[PDB]
C-alpha cells in the first residue's frame, strides 16, 4: 500500500527534482476526494507564497517567476483520490531553496458523513550544485571495508598461528 | 395464534383500581414505530368496538367520554407489557376489553380478550 | 453337559429349587450370549420351551432359562409374572416362545426403522396420526409381551433390572402422555419421541455393546476432561483479565449536530442502519468495525474516534466481557473453530502484541489438549481391545474355443495390460475441462467409448475362459462386471454415473501395497468397526432430528434476526437434509457459525445444551472410530600443514560460533526489508553493505571449509552442498548487482531466493538438525501415502469436474456482490445484454472451483481442510448448467457429494496418513536404539533426569522442632484437614476472580478488591504460619518454593496497584501486572494428581515441542521472507486486509501463525490468485514505492499457501501428536 517517506533535502542546479509529499488516509478503503496547494519562501525570506493549486484533475499554478515554465505534476494520475501530492521541478535553479509546504484538503466521504481533514507537509530543500553523497553511505562503505580488512587480518593471524603450531608438532614426529 | 396472556374474566369491586393485564410474546425485539397496541372496548359481545388507547410511535389515549379521565396506561410494552389501568371503575365500565398487538416484522396479530365485571 | 441332561422346567424340580433356598457367573452361560458347542444341537421338542437352569450358580435361585432356536440364552425369574402367572402356566409360556424368536426381533426393528423415516418429515401431513397409533401400539404391545414374559418389578432377572428396557418403558409412558392430557409444550414433548430411535441400540446385536464401551472410555477420559475444564478457565481468566470490553470498541463519529451526545444516540438508536448512520460499518459487515487505542491494533478512518460502546460483535457472542464469554471464547480457541476470527478481532480491538497471548493459547491449549484427549482415548481403547484379545484367546468346437481363449488370456501379460488400459483411461478422463472445443470433446468421447468396448470385449473374454460360475465367484471380478454393465448401459442409451468408472483404478490395490491398506481401512469401517459406524450414524440421525424438531419452528418463524431478507439462511434446521448437515459441520469443527444463528433464533441454553451435546457425543464416538481404524491397521607437503591448520580452524568452537552469529544476523537484516524500507534510508544503507559483508564472510568460510575438509568430504554432505548451493546463489547475485546491466528477469527473480538464507541455521543448531534428520527419514512414507492421497482425490476431482465443470458462473453485481435473482437475466447471453445497459455486472467465476482437474485439487483441499469449502458448497448446490445463471440451492443435492467426499478423502486418508506417519516414526524410533527420536543428546541427559523426577518415594517428611508452641503449629500446619482448607481456599479465590464482569457497579469491583485483599492476607499468613513451623526444610520443596513465589508475585501485584495509582497511569501494564493473581489459583495442580500427571506428560514433551517449534520458526521465517517479497501490494480483498497483510515481518509472522493451524489460508490465498483484469490492476502506482500492479502470482500463491500448508501439518499435526502420545505414555505407564 501507501508509504509515507519523506522527500528529498538536496536539490541539484540545473537538474530535476522531485519533492515528495505522500499523505495517504488512515484507512485505504475509504473514498475521499482530495486537492492540494503548494505554498514556499526562498531561503532568507520570511513570509508563505502559494504556488500552485492542485485541484480535481487539472494543475493551476500562481503566476510567480521563480515556478513558471520549470513545475510539472507528479502525484497521482487520473484518480481524484489523490493520497499523492508530489511537485517536480525541472531545471532546477537557485530560487527553489527554502522551506515548502504541503497543504492537503482532504474531504473523505461516509455514509451520512463528510469530513475535512487537512494535513500539512512541510518540505524544506536547499539547491547545490553537485550531488553530495551522504554521510551515512559514506560512512557505512567505510566501516564495510575496515570489518573485512580486520576479518582478513583476524583470519590470517590465526592462520600462521595454527600454523607454527602445526609445523612444531610435526617437527617433533 | 399470538401468544398473548389475559384474565379472560377480571372480577373488580366498584370504586377500586382495575388494572386490565394481558401478555404479548413473539420472537424479535421490539420497535418503537414498528410496534403498534389497540385497545377496545365493548359494552356487551355482539356490540360495537370503540377504540379508547393505541400505541403508535407513543401512547395516544383517546379520551372517550364514557371513561372520562379513568383510562391510562399501566404497561411497559418493550417487556412484551401492554396493560391498561381503569381507575375508579364504575358499573357502566362492566364489558369486553380487546388488547389487538401488531409487531414488525411479526406478521401475526395477537388478541386479547378480557370480560371485565364490575362487583358490588 | 448331555443332550439328555437338560430337562424341562417342571413343578417337580421347582420344588428342589424352593428347598435349596429353604436350606440356605458362567461366562459362558451369561444371558444373550451363544450357547457354547460343548452342549451340540437342542432337539427339536425342546426348543422355545422353558428349561432347567443350567448354570449351578443361578440353580439355587428361583430362575429359568429358555433357548432360541439360534442357542442364545435368556434368563428369566420362576416367580409367578408379578403374582400372577408361574412359568408353567399356558400364556407365559406363549408369551416366552413368542419373545425369543428373530422373526419378533426383526419386527420391532423394522417397525422403528420406518418410525425412524418417519420422524424426518419436519411438517408431516394429516394421515400420520395413524401412522404414530401403530407405532405406538407396536412398542406399547412388545413392551407388554415381554411384560408377560419377565415381571414389571419382582424377581431378579425382572423387566427393569436390566437399563435398556427403561427406555422403552419412558417411550411408551411419554406416548401415552402425549395421547392423553398433555401439557402445552407440545415440540419439546413430541422432541422426546426420538428415543425411539435409541431403541434400536438395544435392539440391534452388538451396539449394546458398542455403546458399553463408548462408556467405558468416557470413564477414563474424566481426568482429561478435568484439565481441559481447568485449563479453559485459567486461561478464560486470562483473556476476561486482558480483552474485558476490548471487542465492545468501536469507531463512533466525531461532528456531532443538534448537541446529541454518545449516551443521547445510543439511548434513541436500535436499528443496524441508524447504527451505521454513527459508527463506522465497514461496507457490508453486520457488526461496527473494532477501533483501538493503542499504536499496533489500530486504526479507523479520520473523522472517527474510538470509544468502547455498543454490542459486541457476532450478536453480541463474541467476546471476553464476562467470564462465560470468555469460556464459550477460549473453547472456540481450543476446538480451533473459527478462531481466526477471534483472532482478528481480538487483535484489531487491543493490539497485534497479544499474538503472544494467541500463540500461548493455541499452543498450549488447543494443540496440548486435543492431543491429550486423542491420546488418552487411545490408551483406553488399545488396552480395551487387549484385554479383550487376551480373554478370548458344437460342443467339442466349443471345447476347443474355450482352450484357445485360455490360451489367449494370457495371465503374465493380459493383467498387466488391462492395469496399464486402466491408468491410461484415468488419465485420459482427467483431461477434461470447461472451456472444450468440439474436436477434444470429440476426441475425449471416442477415447471413453474405445476404454469402454475394450473393458467390455475383456471381461466377456474372462467370462467365456472361466465363464459365469467360477468366474463370478470372484469379487474383484463381479466388481469389474458390475463397472462394466454401468459403462455399457451408457453406450448409446446423466454425468454421476458417468463418474463411476475411477473406481476400477482400486484393480491396483493388489499390487500396490499402501492402496491396499487404504482398501483395508476403507473396509474395516464397514467391517470389524460396522457396529461402531452405525452407531455413529444413529447418533447422527438422533441429532439431525432432535435439531429439526427443537429449532425449525423457530428458523422459519424468526428469519429476520439471522438474515436481512427473511428468508433462511443457507445453513438452517427447517429441514431434515439441512439439519444433518448443520450436524455433520458441528462433527466437522465447525459448530459456532451455526451456534450463533440458532441462538438468535431459538435461545441461547437451548442451543447451547443441544451444540455441546451434538459436538461432544459425536466427536467422542467419531474420535473412538478414527482411533479404533488407525490401531487395527497396525497390528615437503605444506599442502598438507596449510590443510591440518585450516581444518583445526574449521572445527574451532569460536569460529563455530562466530559464524552461527553472522547466519543469525544475515537471517535478521531480511526482517527489515519491507514496504516501509524507502523510509529508513540509513537502515536501508546500513543493510545494503551488511550483505556484501555477509557473503564475502560466507566465501571464506565456504573456501575454508573447503581447503580443510576436500572435495570428497564437503560434496558427500547435503549440508554443505545446502551452504554451498546459497553462497553461490548469494555471489551470483553480488556479482550481477557489481557489475551492472543486471536488473532483468531472473536476476531479480533470484534477488527473492535470499528468504533462503535462514536455511544455513538447520545445519548448527542441533534441535533443528534432529527434527530435519526425524523428517527427512519420514519422507518415503509421505511420499507414498501422499501419492494415493492424489490418486483418490484424483478419483474425486474427475467426479467433480464431470459435475461442476463451468457452472459457477455468476452474474454478480460488483457494487454489493449479490447474485442476481435468476428471474430477469437468467443466462449468460442475457447477462452480456445486462452488462451493456448497466456498468456494475459481471460475470465472474469463483477463482477457486471445479473446471479442471487442478483447480478440482486445490477445491478438494479447502473441502477437506474445512477452511474455504462453503463458497464453494454454496455455488456447487446452486448449479444450474453450464452457461446458466445459478438459482437458489437448485440442486441441493451436491452437498451430498461433499458430504461423501469429505467422509472418504479427508477422514479416510488423513486416517490414513496419521497411521502412516505415526508408524513410521516408531520404526525411526525403534531403529535408533529405542531412544525417542526428537531430542538431542543433552536433551536426553535434562529428559532423564527430569524423568528421575516422577518418582513414588516418599521423602522423609520433616524432623519436627521440640520448642512445643512450634510443633502445634507444626501439626496444625501438617493436619491434612489444613491442606484441603487451603485448597477450598483457592477455589474460593477462583470463583471471586470469576464473578468479575465487564461494567460492573462500583460497589461491586471495591468489594472484590477487599475479597482479595483478604485472600492474599490468608494466603501470606498461612505462609509465614508454615515458616514459622519449618524454617529450615520449608523451601527443600518445590511446591512449597512455588507457593513463596506466588504469594510474592501477589502481594507485590497489590504493591504495584498501589504505587501506580500514586504515580503512574497505564490501563494495559496495570491489567498485565494484574495478571498475578492466576498465580495463586494455579496452586491447584497440587492436589489434583489427576491433573498432575498431565502436567508431568507435558513438561516430559517439553524439549522435543521446543526443538519443533525451533524448526517450525525458521520455517516461519523463510516463508515471512518470501512473503513479505512477493505478496507486498496485492489487493486488500478478504484475509489480506490493513491488519494481518504480508506488508511488513509483523503481519506476515501473524497471517503465517494464522495459517499455522491451517486456518483462513483460503481467505489468504484468495486476492493472491486474482490477475488478468478486472480482477486486479497491473499498474498501479503505490504512493511511495515504485513497483507497480497489486495483484500476486496465482501459480506462486497456489505453491506458497499448499506447501506452508502441507509443511506445517507434517511438523505441526504429526511430530507434536507423536511426541505427545510418546511422552504420555512415558508418563502414565510409569
Ligand atoms: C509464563 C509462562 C508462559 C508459558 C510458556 C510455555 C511453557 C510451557 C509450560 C508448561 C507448564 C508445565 C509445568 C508442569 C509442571 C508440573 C509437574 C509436576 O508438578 O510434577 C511434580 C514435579 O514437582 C515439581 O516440579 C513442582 C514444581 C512446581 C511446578 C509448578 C506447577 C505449575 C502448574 C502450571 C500449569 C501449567 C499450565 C496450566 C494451564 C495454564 C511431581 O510429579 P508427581 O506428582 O509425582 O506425578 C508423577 C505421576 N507419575
Ligand atoms: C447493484 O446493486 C446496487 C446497490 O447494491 C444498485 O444500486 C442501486 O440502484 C438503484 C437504481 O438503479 C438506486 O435507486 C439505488 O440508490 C442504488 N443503490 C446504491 C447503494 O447505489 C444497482 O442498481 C445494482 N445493479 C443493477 C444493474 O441493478
Ligand atoms: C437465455 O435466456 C434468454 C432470456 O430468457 C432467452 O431468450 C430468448 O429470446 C428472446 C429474448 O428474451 C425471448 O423472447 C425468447 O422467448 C427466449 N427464449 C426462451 C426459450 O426463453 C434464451 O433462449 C436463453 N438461451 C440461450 C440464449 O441459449
Ligand atoms: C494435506 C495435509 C494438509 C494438512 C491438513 N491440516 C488440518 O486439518 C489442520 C487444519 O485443521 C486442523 C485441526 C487440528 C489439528 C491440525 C489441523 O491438530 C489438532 O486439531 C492443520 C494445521 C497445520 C498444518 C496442516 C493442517
Ligand atoms: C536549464 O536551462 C538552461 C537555460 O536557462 C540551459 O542552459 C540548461 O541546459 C537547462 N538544463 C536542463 C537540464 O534542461
Ligand atoms: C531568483 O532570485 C534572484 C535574486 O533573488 C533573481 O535575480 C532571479 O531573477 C530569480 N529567478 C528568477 C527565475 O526570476
Ligand atoms: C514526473 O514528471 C516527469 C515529467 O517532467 C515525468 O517524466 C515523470 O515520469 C513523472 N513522474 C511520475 C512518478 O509520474
Ligand atoms: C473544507 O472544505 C472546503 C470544501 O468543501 C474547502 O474549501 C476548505 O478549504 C476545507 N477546510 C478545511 C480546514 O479542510
Ligand atoms: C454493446 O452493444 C453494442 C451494440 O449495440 C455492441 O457493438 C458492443 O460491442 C456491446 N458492448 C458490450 C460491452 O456489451
Amino acid at each position: 500500500g501507501c508509504v509515507e517517506v519523506d522527500s528529498e533535502t538536496e536539490a541539484v542546479y540545473g537538474m530535476t527534482f522531485k519533492i515528495l509529499c505522500i499523505s495517504c488516509k488512515r484507512r485505504s478503503e475509504t473514498n475521499a476526494e482530495t486537492f492540494t496547494e503548494w505554498t514556499f519562501r526562498q531561503k532568507g525570506t520570511e513570509e508563505f507564497v502559494k504556488i500552485l493549486r492542485y485541484e480535481n484533475e487539472v494543475l493551476q499554478l500562481e503566476e510567480d517567476e521563480r515556478f513558471e515554465g520549470r513545475v510539472v505534476w507528479n502525484g497521482s494520475r487520473g484518480t481524484k483520490d489523490l493520497q499523492d501530492l508530489s511537485i517536480f521541478i525541472t531545471n532546477v535553479t537557485y530560487n527553489h531553496s527554502g522551506d515548502y509546504e504541503c497543504h492537503v484538503y482532504r474531504l473523505l466521504f461516509f455514509e451520512n458523513y463528510e469530513h475535512n481533514t487537512s494535513v500539512v507537509k512541510k518540505i524544506h530543500i536547499e539547491v547545490v550544485d553537485k550531488a553530495n553523497r551522504d554521510m551515512a553511505s559514506i560512512v557505512s562503505e567505510i566501516m564495510m571495508y575496515v570489518l573485512i580488512v580486520v576479518l582478513t587480518i583476524w583470519l590470517v593471524a590465526e592462520m600462521i598461528y595454527c600454523y607454527k603450531k602445526i609445523a612444531a608438532a610435526t617437527e617433533t614426529a | 395464534s399470538m401468544e398473548v396472556t389475559v384474565p379472560a374474566t377480571l372480577n373488580v369491586l366498584n370504586g377500586s383500581d382495575a388494572r386490565l393485564p394481558c401478555t404479548f410474546n413473539s420472537c424479535y425485539t421490539v420497535n418503537h414505530k414498528q410496534f403498534s397496541l389497540n385497545w377496545t372496548y365493548q359494552e356487551c359481545n355482539n356490540c360495537s368496538e370503540e377504540m379508547f388507547l393505541q400505541f403508535r410511535m407513543k401512547i395516544i389515549n383517546l379520551k372517550l367520554e364514557r371513561f372520562q379521565d379513568r383510562v391510562e396506561f399501566s404497561g411497559n410494552p418493550s417487556k412484551y407489557d401492554v396493560s391498561v389501568m381503569l381507575r375508579n371503575v364504575q358499573p357502566e365500565d362492566e364489558g369486553i376489553y380487546n388488547c389487538y398487538i401488531m409487531n414488525p416484522p411479526d406478521r401475526h396479530r395477537g388478541h386479547g380478550k378480557i370480560h371485565l365485571q364490575v362487583l358490588m | 453337559p448331555g443332550p439328555q441332561s437338560f430337562v424341562h422346567f417342571t413343578k417337580q424340580s421347582l420344588a428342589l429349587i424352593e428347598q435349596r433356598i429353604a436350606e440356605r457367573p458362567s461366562s459362558d452361560l451369561e444371558a444373550g450370549k451363544q450357547l457354547p458347542f460343548i452342549y451340540g444341537d437342542i432337539p427339536p421338542g425342546m426348543v422355545s420351551e422353558p428349561l432347567e437352569d443350567l448354570d449351578p450358580y443361578y440353580a439355587d435361585k428361583k430362575t429359568f432359562i429358555v433357548l432360541n432356536k439360534g442357542k442364545t440364552i435368556f434368563r428369566f425369574n420362576a416367580t409367578p409374572a408379578l403374582y400372577m402367572l408361574s412359568p408353567f402356566s399356558p400364556l407365559r409360556r406363549i408369551s416366552i416362545k413368542i419373545l425369543v424368536h428373530s422373526l419378533f426381533s426383526m419386527l420391532i426393528m423394522c417397525t422403528i426403522l420406518t418410525n425412524c423415516i418417519f420422524m424426518t418429515m419436519n411438517n408431516p401431513p394429516d394421515w400420520t396420526k395413524n401412522v404414530e397409533y401403530t407405532f405406538t401400539g407396536i412398542y406399547t404391545f412388545e413392551s407388554l409381551v415381554k411384560i408377560l414374559a419377565r415381571g414389571f418389578c419382582v424377581g431378579e432377572f425382572t423387566f427393569l433390572r436390566d437399563p435398556w428396557n427403561w427406555l422403552d418403558f419412558v417411550v411408551i409412558v411419554f406416548a401415552y402422555l402425549t395421547e392423553f392430557v398433555n401439557l402445552g409444550n407440545v415440540s419439546a414433548l413430541r422432541t422426546f419421541r426420538v428415543l425411539r430411535a435409541l431403541k434400536t441400540i438395544s435392539v440391534i446385536p452388538g451396539l449394546k455393546t458398542i455403546v458399553g464401551a463408548l462408556i467405558q472410555s468416557v470413564k477414563k477420559l474424566s481426568d482429561v476432561m478435568i484439565l481441559t475444564v481447568f485449563c479453559l478457565s485459567v486461561f478464560a481468566l486470562i483473556g476476561l483479565q486482558l480483552f474485558m470490553g476490548n471487542l465492545k470498541h468501536k469507531c463512533f463519529r466525531n461532528s456531532l449536530e443538534n448537541n446529541e451526545t454518545l449516551e443521547s444516540i445510543m439511548n434513541t438508536l436500535e436499528s443496524e442502519e441508524d447504527f451505521r448512520k454513527y459508527f463506522y460499518y465497514l461496507e457490508g459487515s453486520k457488526d461496527a468495525l473494532l477501533c483501538g487505542f493503542s499504536t499496533d491494533s489500530g486504526q479507523c478512518p479520520e473523522g472517527y474516534t474510538c470509544v468502547k460502546i455498543g454490542r459486541n460483535p457476532d450478536y453480541g457472542y463474541t467476546s471476553f466481557d464476562t467470564f462465560s464469554w470468555a469460556f464459550l471464547a477460549l473453547f472456540r480457541l481450543m476446538t480451533q473453530d473459527y478462531w481466526e476470527n477471534l483472532y482478528q478481532q481480538t487483535l484489531r480491538a487491543a493490539g497485534k502484541t497479544y499474538m503472544i497471548f494467541f500463540v500461548v493459547v493455541i499452543f498450549l491449549g488447543s494443540f496440548y489438549l486435543i492431543n491429550l484427549i486423542l491420546a488418552v482415548v487411545a490408551m483406553a481403547y488399545e488396552e480395551q481391545n487387549q484385554a479383550n484379545i487376551e480373554e478370548a484367546k458344437c460342443s467339442p468346437y466349443w471345447i476347443k474355443f474355450k482352450k484357445c481363449i485360455y490360451f489367449i488370456v494370457m495371465d503374465p501379460f493380459v493383467d498387466l495390460a488391462i492395469t496399464i488400459c486402466i491408468v491410461l483411461n484415468t488419465l485420459f478422463m482427467a483431461m477434461e475441462h470447461h472451456p472444450m472445443t468440439e474436436e477434444f470433446k470429440n476426441v475425449l468421447a471416442i477415447g471413453n467409448l474405445v476404454f469402454t468396448g475394450i473393458f467390455a470385449a475383456e471381461m466377456v473374454l474372462k467370462l467365456i475362459a472361466m465363464d459365469p460360475y467360477e468366474y463370478f465367484q470372484v469379487g474383484w471380478n463381479i466388481f469389474d462386471s458390475l463397472i462394466v454393465t454401468l459403462s455399457l448401459v451408457e453406450l448409446f442409451l446423466l454425468s454421476v454415473l458417468r463418474s463411476f468408472r475411477l473406481l476400477r483404478v482400486f484393480k491396483l490395490a493388489k499390487s500396490w501395497p499402501t492402496l491396499n491398506m487404504l482398501i483395508k481401512i476403507i473396509g474395516n469401517s464397514v467391517g470389524a468397526l460396522g457396529n461402531l459406524t452405525l452407531v455413529l450414524a444413529i447418533i447422527v440421525f438422533i441429532f439431525a432430528v432432535v435439531g429439526m424438531q427443537l429449532f425449525g419452528k423457530s428458523y422459519k418463524e424468526c428469519v429476520c434476526k439471522i438474515n436481512d431478507d427473511c428468508t433462511l439462511p443457507r445453513w438452517h434446521m427447517n429441514d431434515f437434509f439441512h439439519s444433518f448437515l448443520i450436524v455433520f459441520r458441528v462433527l466437522c469443527g465447525e459448530w459456532i457459525e451455526t451456534m450463533w444463528d440458532c441462538m438468535e433464533v431459538a435461545g441461547q441454553a437451548m442451543c447451547l445444551i443441544v451444540y455441546m451435546m451434538v459436538m461432544v457425543i459425536g466427536n467422542l464416538v467419531v474420535l473412538n472410530l478414527f482411533l479404533a481404524l488407525l490401531l487395527s491397521s497396525f497390528s615437503g607437503k605444506i599442502w598438507w600443514n596449510i590443510r591440518k591448520t585450516c581444518y583445526k580452524i574449521v572445527e574451532h568452537s569460536w569460529f563455530e560460533s562466530f559464524i552461527v552469529l553472522m547466519i543469525l544476523l544475515s537471517s535478521g537484516a531480511l526482517a527489515f526489508e519491507d514496504i516501509y524500507i524507502e523510509r529508513k534510508k540509513t537502515i536501508k544503507i546500513i543493510l545494503e553493505y551488511a550483505d556484501k559483508i555477509f557473503t564475502y564472510i560466507f566465501i571464506l568460510e565456504m573456501l575454508l571449509k573447503w581447503i580443510a575438509y576436500g572435495y570428497k568430504t564437503y560434496f558427500t554432505n547435503a549440508w554443505c552442498w545446502l551452504d554451498f548451493l546459497i553462497v553461490d546463489v548469494s555471489l551470483v547475485t553480488l556479482v550481477a548487482n557489481t557489475l551492472g546491466y543486471s536488473d532483468l528477469g531472473p536476476i531479480k527473480s533470484l534477488r527473492t531466493l535470499r528468504a533462503l538464507r535462514p536455511l544455513r541455521a538447520l545445519s548448527r543448531f542441533e534441535g533443528m538438525r534432529v527434527v530435519v534428520n526425524a523428517l527427512i527419514g519420514a519422507i518415503p512414507s509421505i511420499m507414498n501415502v501422499l501419492l494415493v492421497c492424489l490418486i483418490f482425490w484424483l478419483i474425486f476431482s474427475i467426479m467433480g469436474v464431470n459435475l461442476f465443470a463451468g457452472k459457477f458462473y455468476e452474474c454478480i453485481n460488483t457494487t454489493d456482490g449479490s447474485r442476481f435473482p435468476a428471474s430477469q437475466v437468467p443466462n449468460r447471453s442475457e447477462c452480456f445484454a445486462l452488462m451493456n445497459v448497466s456498468q456494475n455486472v459481471r460475470w465472474k467465476n469463483l477463482k477457486v472451483n471445479f473446471d479442471n482437474v487442478g483447480l478440482g485439487y486445490l477445491s478438494l483441499l479447502q473441502v477437506a481442510t474445512f477452511k474455504g469449502w462453503t463458497i464453494i458448497m454454496y455455488a456447487a448446490v446452486d448449479s444450474v448448467n453450464v452457461d446458466k445463471q445459478p438459482k437458489y440451492e437448485y440442486s441441493l443435492y451436491m452437498y451430498i457429494y461433499f458430504v461423501v467426499f469429505i467422509i472418504f478423502g479427508s477422514f479416510f486418508t488423513l486416517n490414513l496418513f496419521i497411521g502412516v506417519i505415526i508408524d513410521n516414526f516408531n520404526q525411526q524410533k525403534k531403529k535408533l536404539g529405542g531412544q525417542d527420536i526428537f531430542m538431542t543428546e543433552e536433551q536426553k541427559k535434562y529428559y532423564n533426569a527430569m524423568k528421575k523426577l516422577g518418582s513414588k518415594k516418599p521423602q522423609k517428611p520433616i524432623p519436627r522442632p521440640g520448642n512445643k508452641i512450634q510443633g502445634c503449629i507444626f501439626d496444625l500446619v501438617t493436619n491434612q484437614a489444613f491442606d484441603i482448607s487451603i485448597m477450598v481456599l483457592i477455589c474460593l479465590n477462583m470463583v471471586t476472580m470469576m464473578v468479575e464482569k465487564e461494567g460492573q457497579s462500583q460497589h461491586m469491583t471495591e468489594v472484590l478488591y477487599w475479597i482479595n485483599v483478604v485472600f492474599i492476607i490468608l494466603f501470606t499468613g498461612e505462609c509465614v504460619l508454615k515458616l514459622i513451623s519449618l524454617r529450615h526444610y520449608y523451601f527443600t520443596v518445590g511446591w512449597n518454593i512455588f507457593d513463596f513465589v506466588v504469594v510474592i508475585i501477589s502481594i507485590v501485584g497489590m504493591f504495584l496497584a498501589d504505587l501506580i495509582e500514586t504515580y503512574f497511569v497505564s490501563p494495559t501494564l496495570f491489567r498485565v501486572i494484574r495478571l498475578a493473581r492466576i498465580g495463586r489459583i494455579l496452586r491447584l495442580v497440587k492436589g489434583a494428581k489427576g491433573i498432575r500427571t498431565l502436567l508431568f506428560a507435558l513438561m516430559m514433551s517439553l524439549p522435543a515441542l521446543f526443538n519443533i517449534g525451533l524448526l517450525l520458526f525458521l520455517v516461519m521465517f523463510i516463508y515471512a521472507i518470501f512473503g513479505m517479497s512477493n505478496f507486498a501490494y496485492v489487493k486488500k480483498e478478504d484475509g489480506i486486509n490493513d491488519m494481518f497483510n504480508f506488508e511488513t515481518f509483523g503481519n506476515s509472522m501473524i497471517c503465517l501463525f494464522q495459517i499455522t493451524t491451517s486456518a483462513g489460508w483460503d481467505g489468504l490465498l484468495a486476492p493472491i490468485l486474482n490477475s488478468k483484469p478486472p480482477d486486479c490492476d497491473p499498474k498501479k502506482v503505490h504512493p511511495g514505492s515504485s513497483v507497480e500492479g497489486d495483484c500476486g502470482n496465482p501459480s506462486v500463491g497456489i505453491f506458497y499457501f499448499v506447501s506452508y500448508i502441507i509443511i506445517s501439518f507434517l511438523v505441526v499435526v504429526n511430530m507434536y501428536i507423536a511426541v505427545i502420545l510418546e511422552n504420555f505414555s512415558v508418563a502414565t505407564e510409569e
